[PDB]
């Protein structure tokens, strides 16, 4: 027998959600820690050779001046998606001239993220479920925010959290570094030392991206002095 | 163009003039007005000569198709049903003007069909530019259930009173007798009028039309 | 080769590497499902049919079951086995039939009616996506250009006309004994095809009917409309089968 | 109309075993004169010309749609084409867009390639034929050239005697109407060879 | 349903479509057709599939369709599929021929098949079309020229080539045979005869097993004639004088 | 209710084979036989019309249908795929006689009827039909025969059998064929050669002969076959 | 079987389609509804389980309006029958518009037994699995009770019974005469019928509904007053002890 790709396991799941979920435990690791100060983005540039040109590589994205997103899995399905949201925040922006929030813009892409159609549907369907994991983390009017996103097309706030091939070891390694009183600065230090950890490569001014979203700035994603000044302190 | 139709006891004489004309200018002096539909269906075509060829031939195609499924010939109400409802899905500008009149398994028929898609079962219509000199006519000399000969003579004679009494219409008279065991389609059958003779010599020979260039491509 | 199974040739309705097609032999073995008989037989002035009624209950109604409609005023049929393909064939029957009078102004010949039946179900057999109807209609009716008339189509689609015809299970005990009266040749009148019709009934179920048990629906050519006899009348011509 | 637009005029001329056609050459936009040699006459096939008059928009998309239906007519069976079919081909074009016409009237005139009989008809356009056997015109100078053609017909010529009235019969037609004239060119069609000579007129 | 769904448009897992693969082998044991390229013109010749003495043979030819004024080409594989392509050519040469007024550069021509081709391995879950074809043709950019197409969807150039059984035992034939830049169109004839012999059941083949349809220009117009039955015979009967001038070696 | 299928259900096997047209001709040669003797003067298509009983009528069905004014078909092979055919050549027939004027010539009407069996092998959800054509006609001033296959190719021929037995046929008819026969002479040689397949006595109402001269196509009525069979005329 | 019931486009090579037969078991399943034509309306009669305390009596029904003038009871899994449902409104509706009067029950019948029908053709659909009863009083045409299955056959009936327990009822509906009782007659049979085919040993409990159709009502299609079903039910459980 074959089953299409709409199929409840006899467990109570989709099957093909249940495999995206997976595909996954494949990709990037990135950590994005939410603050008082403002919502910091970390990643890792996974290279493979030395001749590969480590920056043109990037996951993290600007959505909107306000709102940075970081996927990890496969990278190929992301820019669906991504595109998708650049599109709707500006939609947003062209009705009712306002920023979108940050909770919004990942209510709008999850919708998208679930819907695939064997038979009865459009010549434009998809026909099979994304493979990513999505890090929003805007900063908009109640404050700083950062949510997760899984290709279940479900998504639930968060406060810090690690998505990737390496999600169990830096999330326990979380739970321990975490408290409300976190600022910005204390926040980037946290990143990279759970991050340097999990990576089997090393931590390099070119082996990372790091971009932060202040509520007193823009969408800023650090250079390569300012990673350099930052792994110092590491 | 004037159009005539009778019914006589055994069959149809469809009859029309040969003129077309296309301005105030004579454009064929010889323009056969009556169409073959079936065997056994003659359909005169007035109004305007292009939309009446192909509206007919349409109805041709879908009467042999139909008759070669049942395998009998094809009554005439048929072709009269499919006429009808293919003008008036065109609403009327179809200008076709249809004297359709065939000789079936339950005697003849003999319908009028105005572009608009109405019909008119009638014993003796006439469609055309010259219908109203021939209309008069077979108020005089139609009575019921003629002679074969004395019908064929009396549908010349309203196309020749539509030929004299009209500027649309003139030239040959066209005839067309079905009947249920023959059909003698005769295309000259009157010549009212002739072209005179030329009673001089106006030609000219050789040597008289000046060329710039020529050239020959030979073939095999 | 020689009845082998090779791929989905069993199932949907594709080629078998003998040459047949299963998908409709079997379409035939379901008209022997419905457990009912119908005879129809032609005559010099009319053309008859003869069908089994069979009400297991006295709570169902015995006149909401009947196999013979009317298709259109001139021609009847009578529907044979799966019950519910009869119904929806015979909407498209009448559908048809009556869109043939508005396309072309005259009622139907019975020849054609049948022809466009078997050609919607023959598009069955040659499309994947369903199954033929498995039921078998027979149409009568009188045209006047060639007098009564009897067609029979099947699941397959190969309506041909005859002279006297059976369909569903006891269909080759019915033909048997039609062919031996055929070959005498009597004078055929209106009362010795309804003889001939109902004793081809009994004789091969051994019934020996009441009105009750058959319904008769008789065409002919003093009056081509087609008529369904009542239970009064089908009496009449059961107690002159017990005379002779 | 709008086909006063540009003028033009194409004459075909029945002989006795051969077949006349000529045009005039003169493309303009209503009155300013824009080239001198503008070709109204196409082969379609060898002893088988099609001349279109007319606007001069639907002259070359006739010309060029009629090439595109041919041609793929001509390869797909292998018989050469028969005139009496290519004007029900022509017919067909035309009633093929019946509301939105185009603004050419085709006259065919061509040989049957099996025998040599000789062919010519107009189309009104609309798409009707119109075969006759005496000379078929269409154009803007439609009324001169009948008056010209219907008294120096005569029922049987020769190829060298047919050139002279057709050429007779063009030059004096095309000078009578403003918007045609500037040169004539003709082809004679014979069973051998097709002759194609241009006639000096009024390049008025 | 997705039970009874063969598919057609899917990889293997080496990297290769099934379809395609098997396609090859419905033009493998099909019928000989070899081309050959020269200077004064281009032939194809190819085999007659069928042969009887109940045929008609009523045809222009049993292989060779004319595509255009200035093309024709010869197919090798199912014969159904090929009356729908080189009718869908004809179709694409007339209609840039429509547009561009003037005739279709040969290498265009096969380019746009063989998108139709692509595009019934792509998607659509079709079967794809089993033929193959020779084009010989002549254009202003590149005069004479061949070109070779697969059922994959794939087209090359060749100056001489094979497809149909025993392509290869052909293929390697030409390769000795030909002279690369100088070659004559009377040349080219006995090659092709030399190369059919070898390829044939029958060693002697008759006028009857073949047929040769040369290109030439003649006068700035392309002639495309089917050799009659005389001119091929004279072909043969010319090649039993170089085999028996070819016995002879003491 | 289905979309229909997509897929095609003909499909290549590791060979080379088109496996479903392969058994649709096995379907074709268990059919009732038929032959055709073009005659260089006229074509004639005869097929046997044998019943199952005395029950069944013959002037309800026929195996001889006429598509144009000059060009017949008989089949062997499924009936009701027959019947499919015969009606979409003649809306080709006459779409084409609507756009040139002139009755479908016979070459013309075997490719586009071929192209509608071939279009069914590569399509979704369909398979072949069951049947072969011969397409005998009369035009330009000679005869033809063809005949098409569920393949979707033809071949034009100037004697033929198919059906059953259609290799005994087809040898029989290599032998006692010669160019240049008669007319009338064909038909002897047809309900011969018809003969050897056939079981049983031969009467006026199991054979179907169609000639196809410039006169055109027709069926012979059952009195013409009764004159043919006895050999008296 | 293997292939012979994935599809509802295969025949099995009996000539019975398992598809079709199987959705016969959903209506097996499910608790009984009897129908009774009288001469002068119709009473239908839904054995309602009530399963737990958490429902409100008298909700989740079974017996529908399908048009002001005609009842349908069902039989089966529930989903189907609210889809059929709407297909009769749409139906009965769209038949008012054009003919514009009600449409007769004989009709409605065979319009919803062919979309019935169309849904056992083909791959893309199952059959429904809902069996059901329609009834509908006219002055002009009498009591009629027509019934249809998954399989798209209707019939006439004088009494019918669907479900788990169509058997035993159909006996006790043929002890019962019916040709010459007026309703207010036999909605108390019914109710009777109902107790003695249920099992409380089987079931927790059970509410009784009861529908006219009839001369009481003016043709119209309405439950049974609250004061005419305690009867009915009060009348049930003294029948049932002797």
């Amino acid at each position: 027998y074959d089953r299409g790709v709409n199929t409840f396991s006899p467990e109570g799941r989709l099957f093909q959600v249940e495999y995206a979920i997976e595909a996954i435990k494949l990709g990037s690791t990135a950590i994005g820690i939410q603050t008082s100060e403002g919502v910091c983005l970390a990643v890792e540039k996974r290279i493979t050779s030395p001749l590969m040109e480590p920056s043109s590589i990037e996951k993290i994205v600007e959505i909107d001046a306000h709102i940075g997103c970081a996927m990890s899995g496969l990278i190929a399905d992301a820019k669906t998606l991504i595109d998708k949201a650049r599109v709707e925040t500006q939609n947003h922006w062209f009705t009712y001239n306002e920023t979108m929030t940050v909770e919004s813009v990942t209510q709008a892409v999850s919708n998208l993220a679930l819907q695939f159609g064997e038979e009865d549907a459009d010549p434009g369907a998809m026909s099979r479920p994304f493979g990513v994991a999505l890090l929003f983390g805007g900063v908009d009017e109640k404050g700083p925010q950062l949510f997760h996103m899984d290709p279940s097309g479900t998504f639930v706030q968060c406060d810090a959290r690690a998505i990737g091939s390496a999600s169990e070891g830096a999330q326990s390694s979380l739970q321990e570094v975490y408290h409300k009183s976190m600022t910005l600065k204390e926040a980037i230090k946290s990143s990279l030392i759970i991050l340097k950890q999990v990576m089997e490569e090393k931590l390099n001014a070119t082996n990372i991206e790091l971009a932060t979203v202040q509520p007193g700035q823009n969408f800023h994603m650090f250079t390569k002095e300012e990673l350099e000044e930052v792994i110092k302190d590491i | 163009t004037t159009i005539a139709g009778v019914v006589y006891k055994d069959g149809i004489v469809l009859g029309a003039d040969t003129r077309a004309t296309e301005g105030m200018v004579v454009a064929d002096k010889n323009c056969s007005k009556i169409h073959f539909i079936s065997p056994n269906i003659y359909c005169c075509g007035a109004g305007t000569a292009a939309d009446t060829d192909m509206t007919t031939q349409l109805i041709s195609s879908n009467l042999e198709l139909h008759s070669l499924s049942t395998g009998r010939l094809p009554r005439v109400v048929t072709a009269n049903r499919m006429l009808k409802q293919m003008l008036f899905r065109y609403q009327g500008y179809i200008g076709a003007a249809l004297v359709l009149g065939g000789v079936d398994v339950t005697g003849p028929h003999l319908y009028s069909i105005y572009p608009h898609g109405s019909t008119d079962k009638l014993p003796y219509v006439t469609m055309g530019s010259g219908s109203l000199a021939a209309m008069a006519v077979f108020e005089d000399k139609f009575r019921p259930d003629m002679e074969e000969e004395e019908a064929k003579n009396l549908v010349s004679e309203a196309i020749a009173a539509g030929i004299f009494n009209d500027l649309g219409s003139g030239s040959n008279i066209d005839l067309c007798v079905i009947s249920k065991n023959k059909l003698d389609f005769l295309r000259p059958y009157t010549v009212p009028n002739k072209k005179g003779t030329r009673l001089g010599r106006y030609r000219c020979e050789k040597g008289t039309t000046a060329v710039l260039t020529e050239k020959i491509t030979p073939l095999e | 080769s020689r009845g082998s199974s090779a791929g989905f040739d069993r199932h949907i309705t594709i080629f078998s590497p003998e040459g047949r097609l299963y998908q409709v032999e079997y379409a035939f073995k379901a008209i022997n499902q419905g457990g009912l008989t119908s005879v129809a037989v032609r005559g010099k002035d009319c053309a008859v049919i003869v069908t089994q009624k069979k009400v297991p209950d006295k709570l169902l109604d015995s006149s909401t079951v009947t196999h013979l409609f009317k298709i259109t005023e001139n021609i009847g049929c009578v529907m044979t086995g799966m019950t519910a393909d009869s119904r929806s064939q015979v909407q498209r029957a009448r559908y048809e039939a009556a869109n043939w009078k508005y396309k072309y102004g005259y009622e139907i010949p019975v020849d054609m009616l049948c022809k466009r039946i078997a050609d919607i179900s023959q598009v069955y057999t040659q499309n994947a996506e369903m199954r033929p109807l498995g039921c078998c209609m027979i149409l009568i009716g009188i045209d006047e250009e060639q007098g009564p008339q009897v067609y029979k189509c099947d699941p397959a689609g190969y309506y041909c006309g005859f002279k006297a015809t059976a369909a569903g299970v006891k269909q080759t005990e019915s033909t048997s004994f039609l062919e031996k009266k055929v070959k005498k040749k009597f004078d055929w009148t209106f009362e010795q095809t309804v003889e001939t019709a109902i004793t081809c009934l009994s004789t091969v179920l051994s019934i020996d009917f009441k009105p009750s048990e058959i319904e008769v629906g008789v065409v002919t050519v003093e009056n081509p409309k087609f008529r369904i006899l009542t239970e009064a009348e089908i009496d009449a011509h059961l107690v002159a089968l017990a005379e002779r | 109309s709008i086909m006063s637009y540009n003028g033009g005029a194409v004459m075909a001329m029945k002989g006795k075993n051969c077949v006349a056609i000529a045009a005039d050459r003169r493309f303009g936009i209503q009155a300013q004169m824009v080239t001198t040699d503008f070709q109204k006459i196409f082969p379609m096939g060898d002893r088988l010309y099609i001349g279109l008059a007319g606007l001069a928009t639907d002259v070359q998309t006739v010309a060029q749609r009629l090439k595109f239906r041919l041609n793929l007519y001509e390869l797909k069976e292998g018989r050469q084409i028969k005139p009496y079919t290519l004007m029900s081909m022509v017919a067909n074009l035309l009633y093929e867009k019946r509301f939105g016409p185009y603004y050419t009237e085709p006259v065919i005139a061509g040989l049957d390639p099996k025998t040599f009989k000789p062919f010519i008809c107009s189309l009104d356009l609309i798409g009707c034929p119109m075969v006759t056997d005496d000379f078929v015109v269409s154009g803007t100078c439609a009324e001169q050239m009948y008056g010209m053609c219907e008294s120096l017909w005569e029922p049987n010529m020769d190829p060298d005697h047919l050139f002279e009235t057709i050429s007779q019969a063009m030059l004096n037609a095309v000078d009578r109407d403003a918007v045609s004239g500037m040169g004539v060119i003709v082809h004679i069609i014979e069973k051998d060879k097709i002759t194609t000579r241009t006639l000096k007129a009024r390049m008025d | 349903s997705r039970r009874y769904d063969s598919r057609t448009t899917i990889f293997s897992p080496e990297g290769r479509l099934y379809q395609v693969e098997y396609a090859m082998e419905a033009i493998g044991h099909a019928g000989t057709c070899l081309g050959i390229l020269a200077n004064d013109g281009v032939l194809l010749a190819a085999e007659r599939r069928n042969i009887h003495k109940l045929l008609d043979e009523v045809f222009f030819s049993e292989k060779i369709y004319k595509l255009n004024e200035d093309m024709a080409c010869s197919v090798a594989g199912i014969t159904s599929d090929a009356n729908v392509l080189t009718n869908e050519l004809r179709l694409i040469a007339q209609r840039y021929l429509l547009q561009y007024q003037e005739p279709i550069p040969c290498e265009q021509l096969v380019t746009a098949l063989c998108d139709i081709k692509q595009a019934y391995t792509q998607f659509g879950g079709k079967r794809p079309f089993g033929v193959s074809l020779l084009y010989i043709g002549w254009d202003k950019h590149y005069g004479f020229q061949l070109y070779q197409s697969d059922p994959s969807g794939n087209y090359g150039g060749w100056k001489a080539t094979c497809i149909g059984n025993n392509s290869a035992a052909a293929v390697s034939m030409l390769k000795q045979d030909y002279k690369e830049g100088e070659m004559t169109l009377k040349s080219a004839l006995a090659l092709a005869i030399k190369v059919l012999n070898k390829t044939m059941d029958v060693s002697k083949l008759s006028a009857e097993k073949v047929e040769i349809a040369t290109l030439t220009r003649e006068n700035g117009k392309t002639v495309i004639r089917v050799l009659k039955q005389k001119e091929v015979e004279q072909l043969i009967k010319k090649h039993e004088e170089e085999e028996a001038k070819a016995e002879r070696e003491k | 209710a289905e979309r229909g299928y997509s897929f095609s259900l003909t499909t290549f096997s590791p060979s080379g084979k088109l496996v479903q047209i392969e058994y649709a001709l096995a379907a074709v040669a268990g059919g009732a036989p038929s032959v055709g003797i073009k005659a260089a003067n006229g074509v004639v298509l005869a097929t046997e019309k044998k019943q199952k009983s005395i029950l069944y009528d013959e002037r309800s069905v026929h195996k001889v249908e006429p598509i144009t004014k000059h060009i017949g078909l008989v089949y062997s092979g499924m009936g009701p795929d027959y019947r499919v055919l015969v009606h979409r050549a003649r809306k080709l027939a006459q779409q084409y006689y609507l756009v040139y004027q002139e009755p479908i010539p016979t070459a013309q009407l075997v490719q586009r009827v071929a192209s509608v069996m071939q279009e069914y092998t590569q399509s979704g959800g369909v398979r072949p039909f069951g049947v072969s054509l011969l397409i005998c006609g009369w035009n330009e001033g000679r005869p033809y025969l063809f005949q098409s296959d569920p393949s979707g190719a033809y071949f034009a021929w100037k004697a033929t059998a198919m059906g059953k037995n259609y290799v005994n046929g087809k040898t029989f008819l290599e032998k006692r064929y010669n160019e240049d026969l008669e007319l009338e002479d064909a038909i002897h040689t047809a309900i011969l050669t018809l003969k050897e397949s056939f079981e049983g006595q031969m009467t006026e109402d199991n054979i179907e002969v169609g000639i196809c001269n410039e006169a055109g196509f027709r069926r012979l009525t059952p009195t013409e076959v009764k004159d043919y069979l006895a050999a008296i005329a | 079987g293997t292939g012979y019931d994935l599809s509802a486009s295969t025949f099995s090579p009996d000539g019975r389609v398992f598809q079709v037969e199987y959705a016969m078991k959903a209506v097996e399943n499910s608790s009984t509804a009897i129908g009774i034509r009288c001469k002068d309306g119709v009473v239908f009669g839904v054995e309602k389980l009530v399963l737990s305390k958490l429902y409100e009596e008298g909700s989740n029904k079974r017996l529908f309006n399908v048009d002001r003038h005609v009842g349908m009871a069902v039989a089966g899994l529930l989903a189907d029958a609210r889809s059929l449902a709407d297909i009769a409104r749409e139906e009965a509706s769209n038949f008012r518009s054009n003919f514009g009067y009600n449409i007769p029950l004989k009709h409605l019948a065979d319009r919803v037994a062919m979309y019935v029908h169309a849904y056992t053709l083909y791959s893309a659909v199952r059959p429904f699995g809902c069996s059901f009863m329609l009834g509908s009083y006219s002055v002009n045409d009498g009591a009629q009770l027509y019934m249809i299955d998954p399989s798209g056959v209707s019939y006439g009936y004088w009494g019918c019974a669907i479900g788990k327990a169509r058997q035993a009822a159909k006996t006790e509906i043929e002890k019962l005469q019916m040709k010459e009782m007026t309703c207010r007659d036999i909605v108390k049979e019914v109710a009777k019928i109902i107790y003695i085919v249920h099992d409380e040993v089987k079931d927790k409990a059970f509410e009784l509904e009861l529908s006219w159709v009839g001369e009481l009502t003016n043709g119209r299609h309405e439950i049974v007053p609250k004061d005419i079903r305690e009867e009915a039910e009060k009348y049930a459980k003294e029948s049932l002890k002797e």
